[PDB]
């Protein structure tokens, strides 16, 4: 058995997308077919339902409304015709078989999922990212400094130190989807906290896409 | 509609594990149970169906339970390829999954969070913006749950937080943001990060008198 999502990519909220699933390796036709979603990194969010004929159709009260789950037996594939999409619709979409098992629709049990594809609804052009310093306040005999990489869009930012002479002592944080359909990260660095005063750090941010080179020297307060 | 089962259960390897999922009878007990694998960047698999039951290809050492309005999933012995995200499932005449349980095949013990919290700088404050980085370290196994606080008062507003991914010490590190107001923040003696793990609760906290 095989699933296979399709169709994901980049969207404007409001605007539409229409995700396929070519199933493969059973009958489709008499199970039903299930849509899933994971928003990066929750748990797993049952989106909607459609039968083995397409009668019965359910979808989730954040998804009630404004998409429209159909499928087409002919090709085998699963159709997630979502329209109106907003920022929390943002997820890995799966397709989902359904367990219809032992005689006498139809149950909520799935057997076989899809790889998934990513959606990521995002009001958002390319937008370059801002670099925050976070000056030490430190834990003895350690300290702590980084460099807060905000409101960044899209999705491949490198950070180094000090022009790659810092690769001990550092530890660069995934990216996360922000409440503005843009993108943060940390870049720490775990230092003597004596070494505060005297040695100069720097986070070498460089977002290649949008072409920005940040370089923000951090240092603690006063 | 939210099935109740905990964050992280942990056991050594070749011991039993337990993963429980308490909720309501509407949910849980009317209703017929379904227990998912989910390794890191990977689909989910499915365990267990109809609360008991399993299919062919699973190991015969992943059992299923349901007494009323609980249902319980069980690993006898833990093996590294255990370690994933674990969810219950359900249906109702779809239904819900649960919160979210992580398994972790302990190779270490349990080493609690170093958290290190960081504030808006001056120069975020500066753009009318202002975002609180807390940042959570050197900890086994790697399951946190992040919750902020205004004051004393809770806060659910701006929080982005990332799961948890292993350093080169092998413990797991993650982070938490707050998008505030530059307003809020100036209109709070205090915020502070709680990070529960493994039943202990840890809370930084920064002034913006600092």
């Amino acid at each position: 058995v095989q699933l296979v999502e399709s169709g994901g990519g980049v969207v404007q909220p409001g605007r539409s997308l229409r995700l396929s699933c070519a199933a493969s390796g059973f009958t489709f036709s008499s199970y039903g077919m299930h849509w899933v979603r994971q928003a990066p990194g929750k748990g797993l969010e049952w989106v909607a339902v459609i039968s083995y004929d397409g009668s019965n159709k359910y979808y989730a009260d954040s998804v009630k409304g404004r998409f429209t789950i159909s499928r087409d037996n002919s090709k085998n594939t699963l159709y997630l015709q979502m329209n109106s999409l907003r920022a929390e619709d943002t997820a890995v979409y799966y397709c989902a078989k359904d367990l219809g098992e032992s005689e006498n629709g139809v149950v909520g049990a799935f057997d076989i999922w899809g790889q998934g594809t990513m959606v990521t609804v995002s009001s958002a052009s390319t937008k370059g990212p801002s670099v925050f310093p976070l000056a030490p306040s430190t834990s003895g005999g350690t300290a702590a400094l980084g460099c807060l990489v905000k409101d960044y869009f899209p999705e491949p930012v490198t950070v180094s130190w000090n022009s790659g002479a810092l690769t001990s002592g550092v530890h660069t944080f995934p990216a996360v989807l922000q409440s503005s359909g843009l993108y943060s990260l940390s870049s720490v660095v775990t230092v003597p906290s004596s070494s505060l005063g005297t040695q100069t750090y720097i986070c070498n941010v460089n977002h290649k896409p949008s072409n920005t080179k940040v370089d923000k020297k951090v240092e603690p307060k006063s | 509609s939210v099935l109740t089962q905990p964050p992280s259960v942990s056991a050594a390897p070749g011991q039993k594990v337990t993963i429980s999922c308490s909720g309501s009878s509407s949910n849980i007990g009317n209703n017929y149970v379904s227990w998912y694998q989910q390794l890191p960047g990977t689909a989910p698999k499915l365990l267990i169906y109809e609360n008991n039951k399993r299919p062919s290809g699973i190991p015969d050492r992943f059992s299923g339970s349901k007494s009323g309005t609980s249902a319980t999933l069980g690993i006898t012995g833990l093996q590294t390829g255990d370690e994933a995200d674990y969810y219950c499932g359900t249906w109702d005449s779809g239904g819900v999954f649960g919160t979210g349980t992580k398994v972790t095949v302990l190779g270490q013990p349990k080493a609690n969070p170093t958290v290190t919290l960081f504030p808006p700088s001056s120069e975020e404050l500066q753009a009318n913006k202002a975002t609180l980085v807390c940042l959570i370290s050197d900890f086994y196994p790697g399951a946190v749950t992040v919750a902020w606080k205004a004051d004393s008062s809770p806060v659910k507003a701006g929080v982005e937080t990332t799961t948890p991914s292993k350093q080169s010490n092998n413990k797991y590190a993650a982070s938490s943001y707050l998008s505030l107001t530059p307003e809020q923040w100036k209109s709070h003696r205090s915020y502070s990060c709680q990070v529960t793990h493994e039943g202990s609760t840890v809370e930084k906290t920064v002034a913006p008198t600092e």
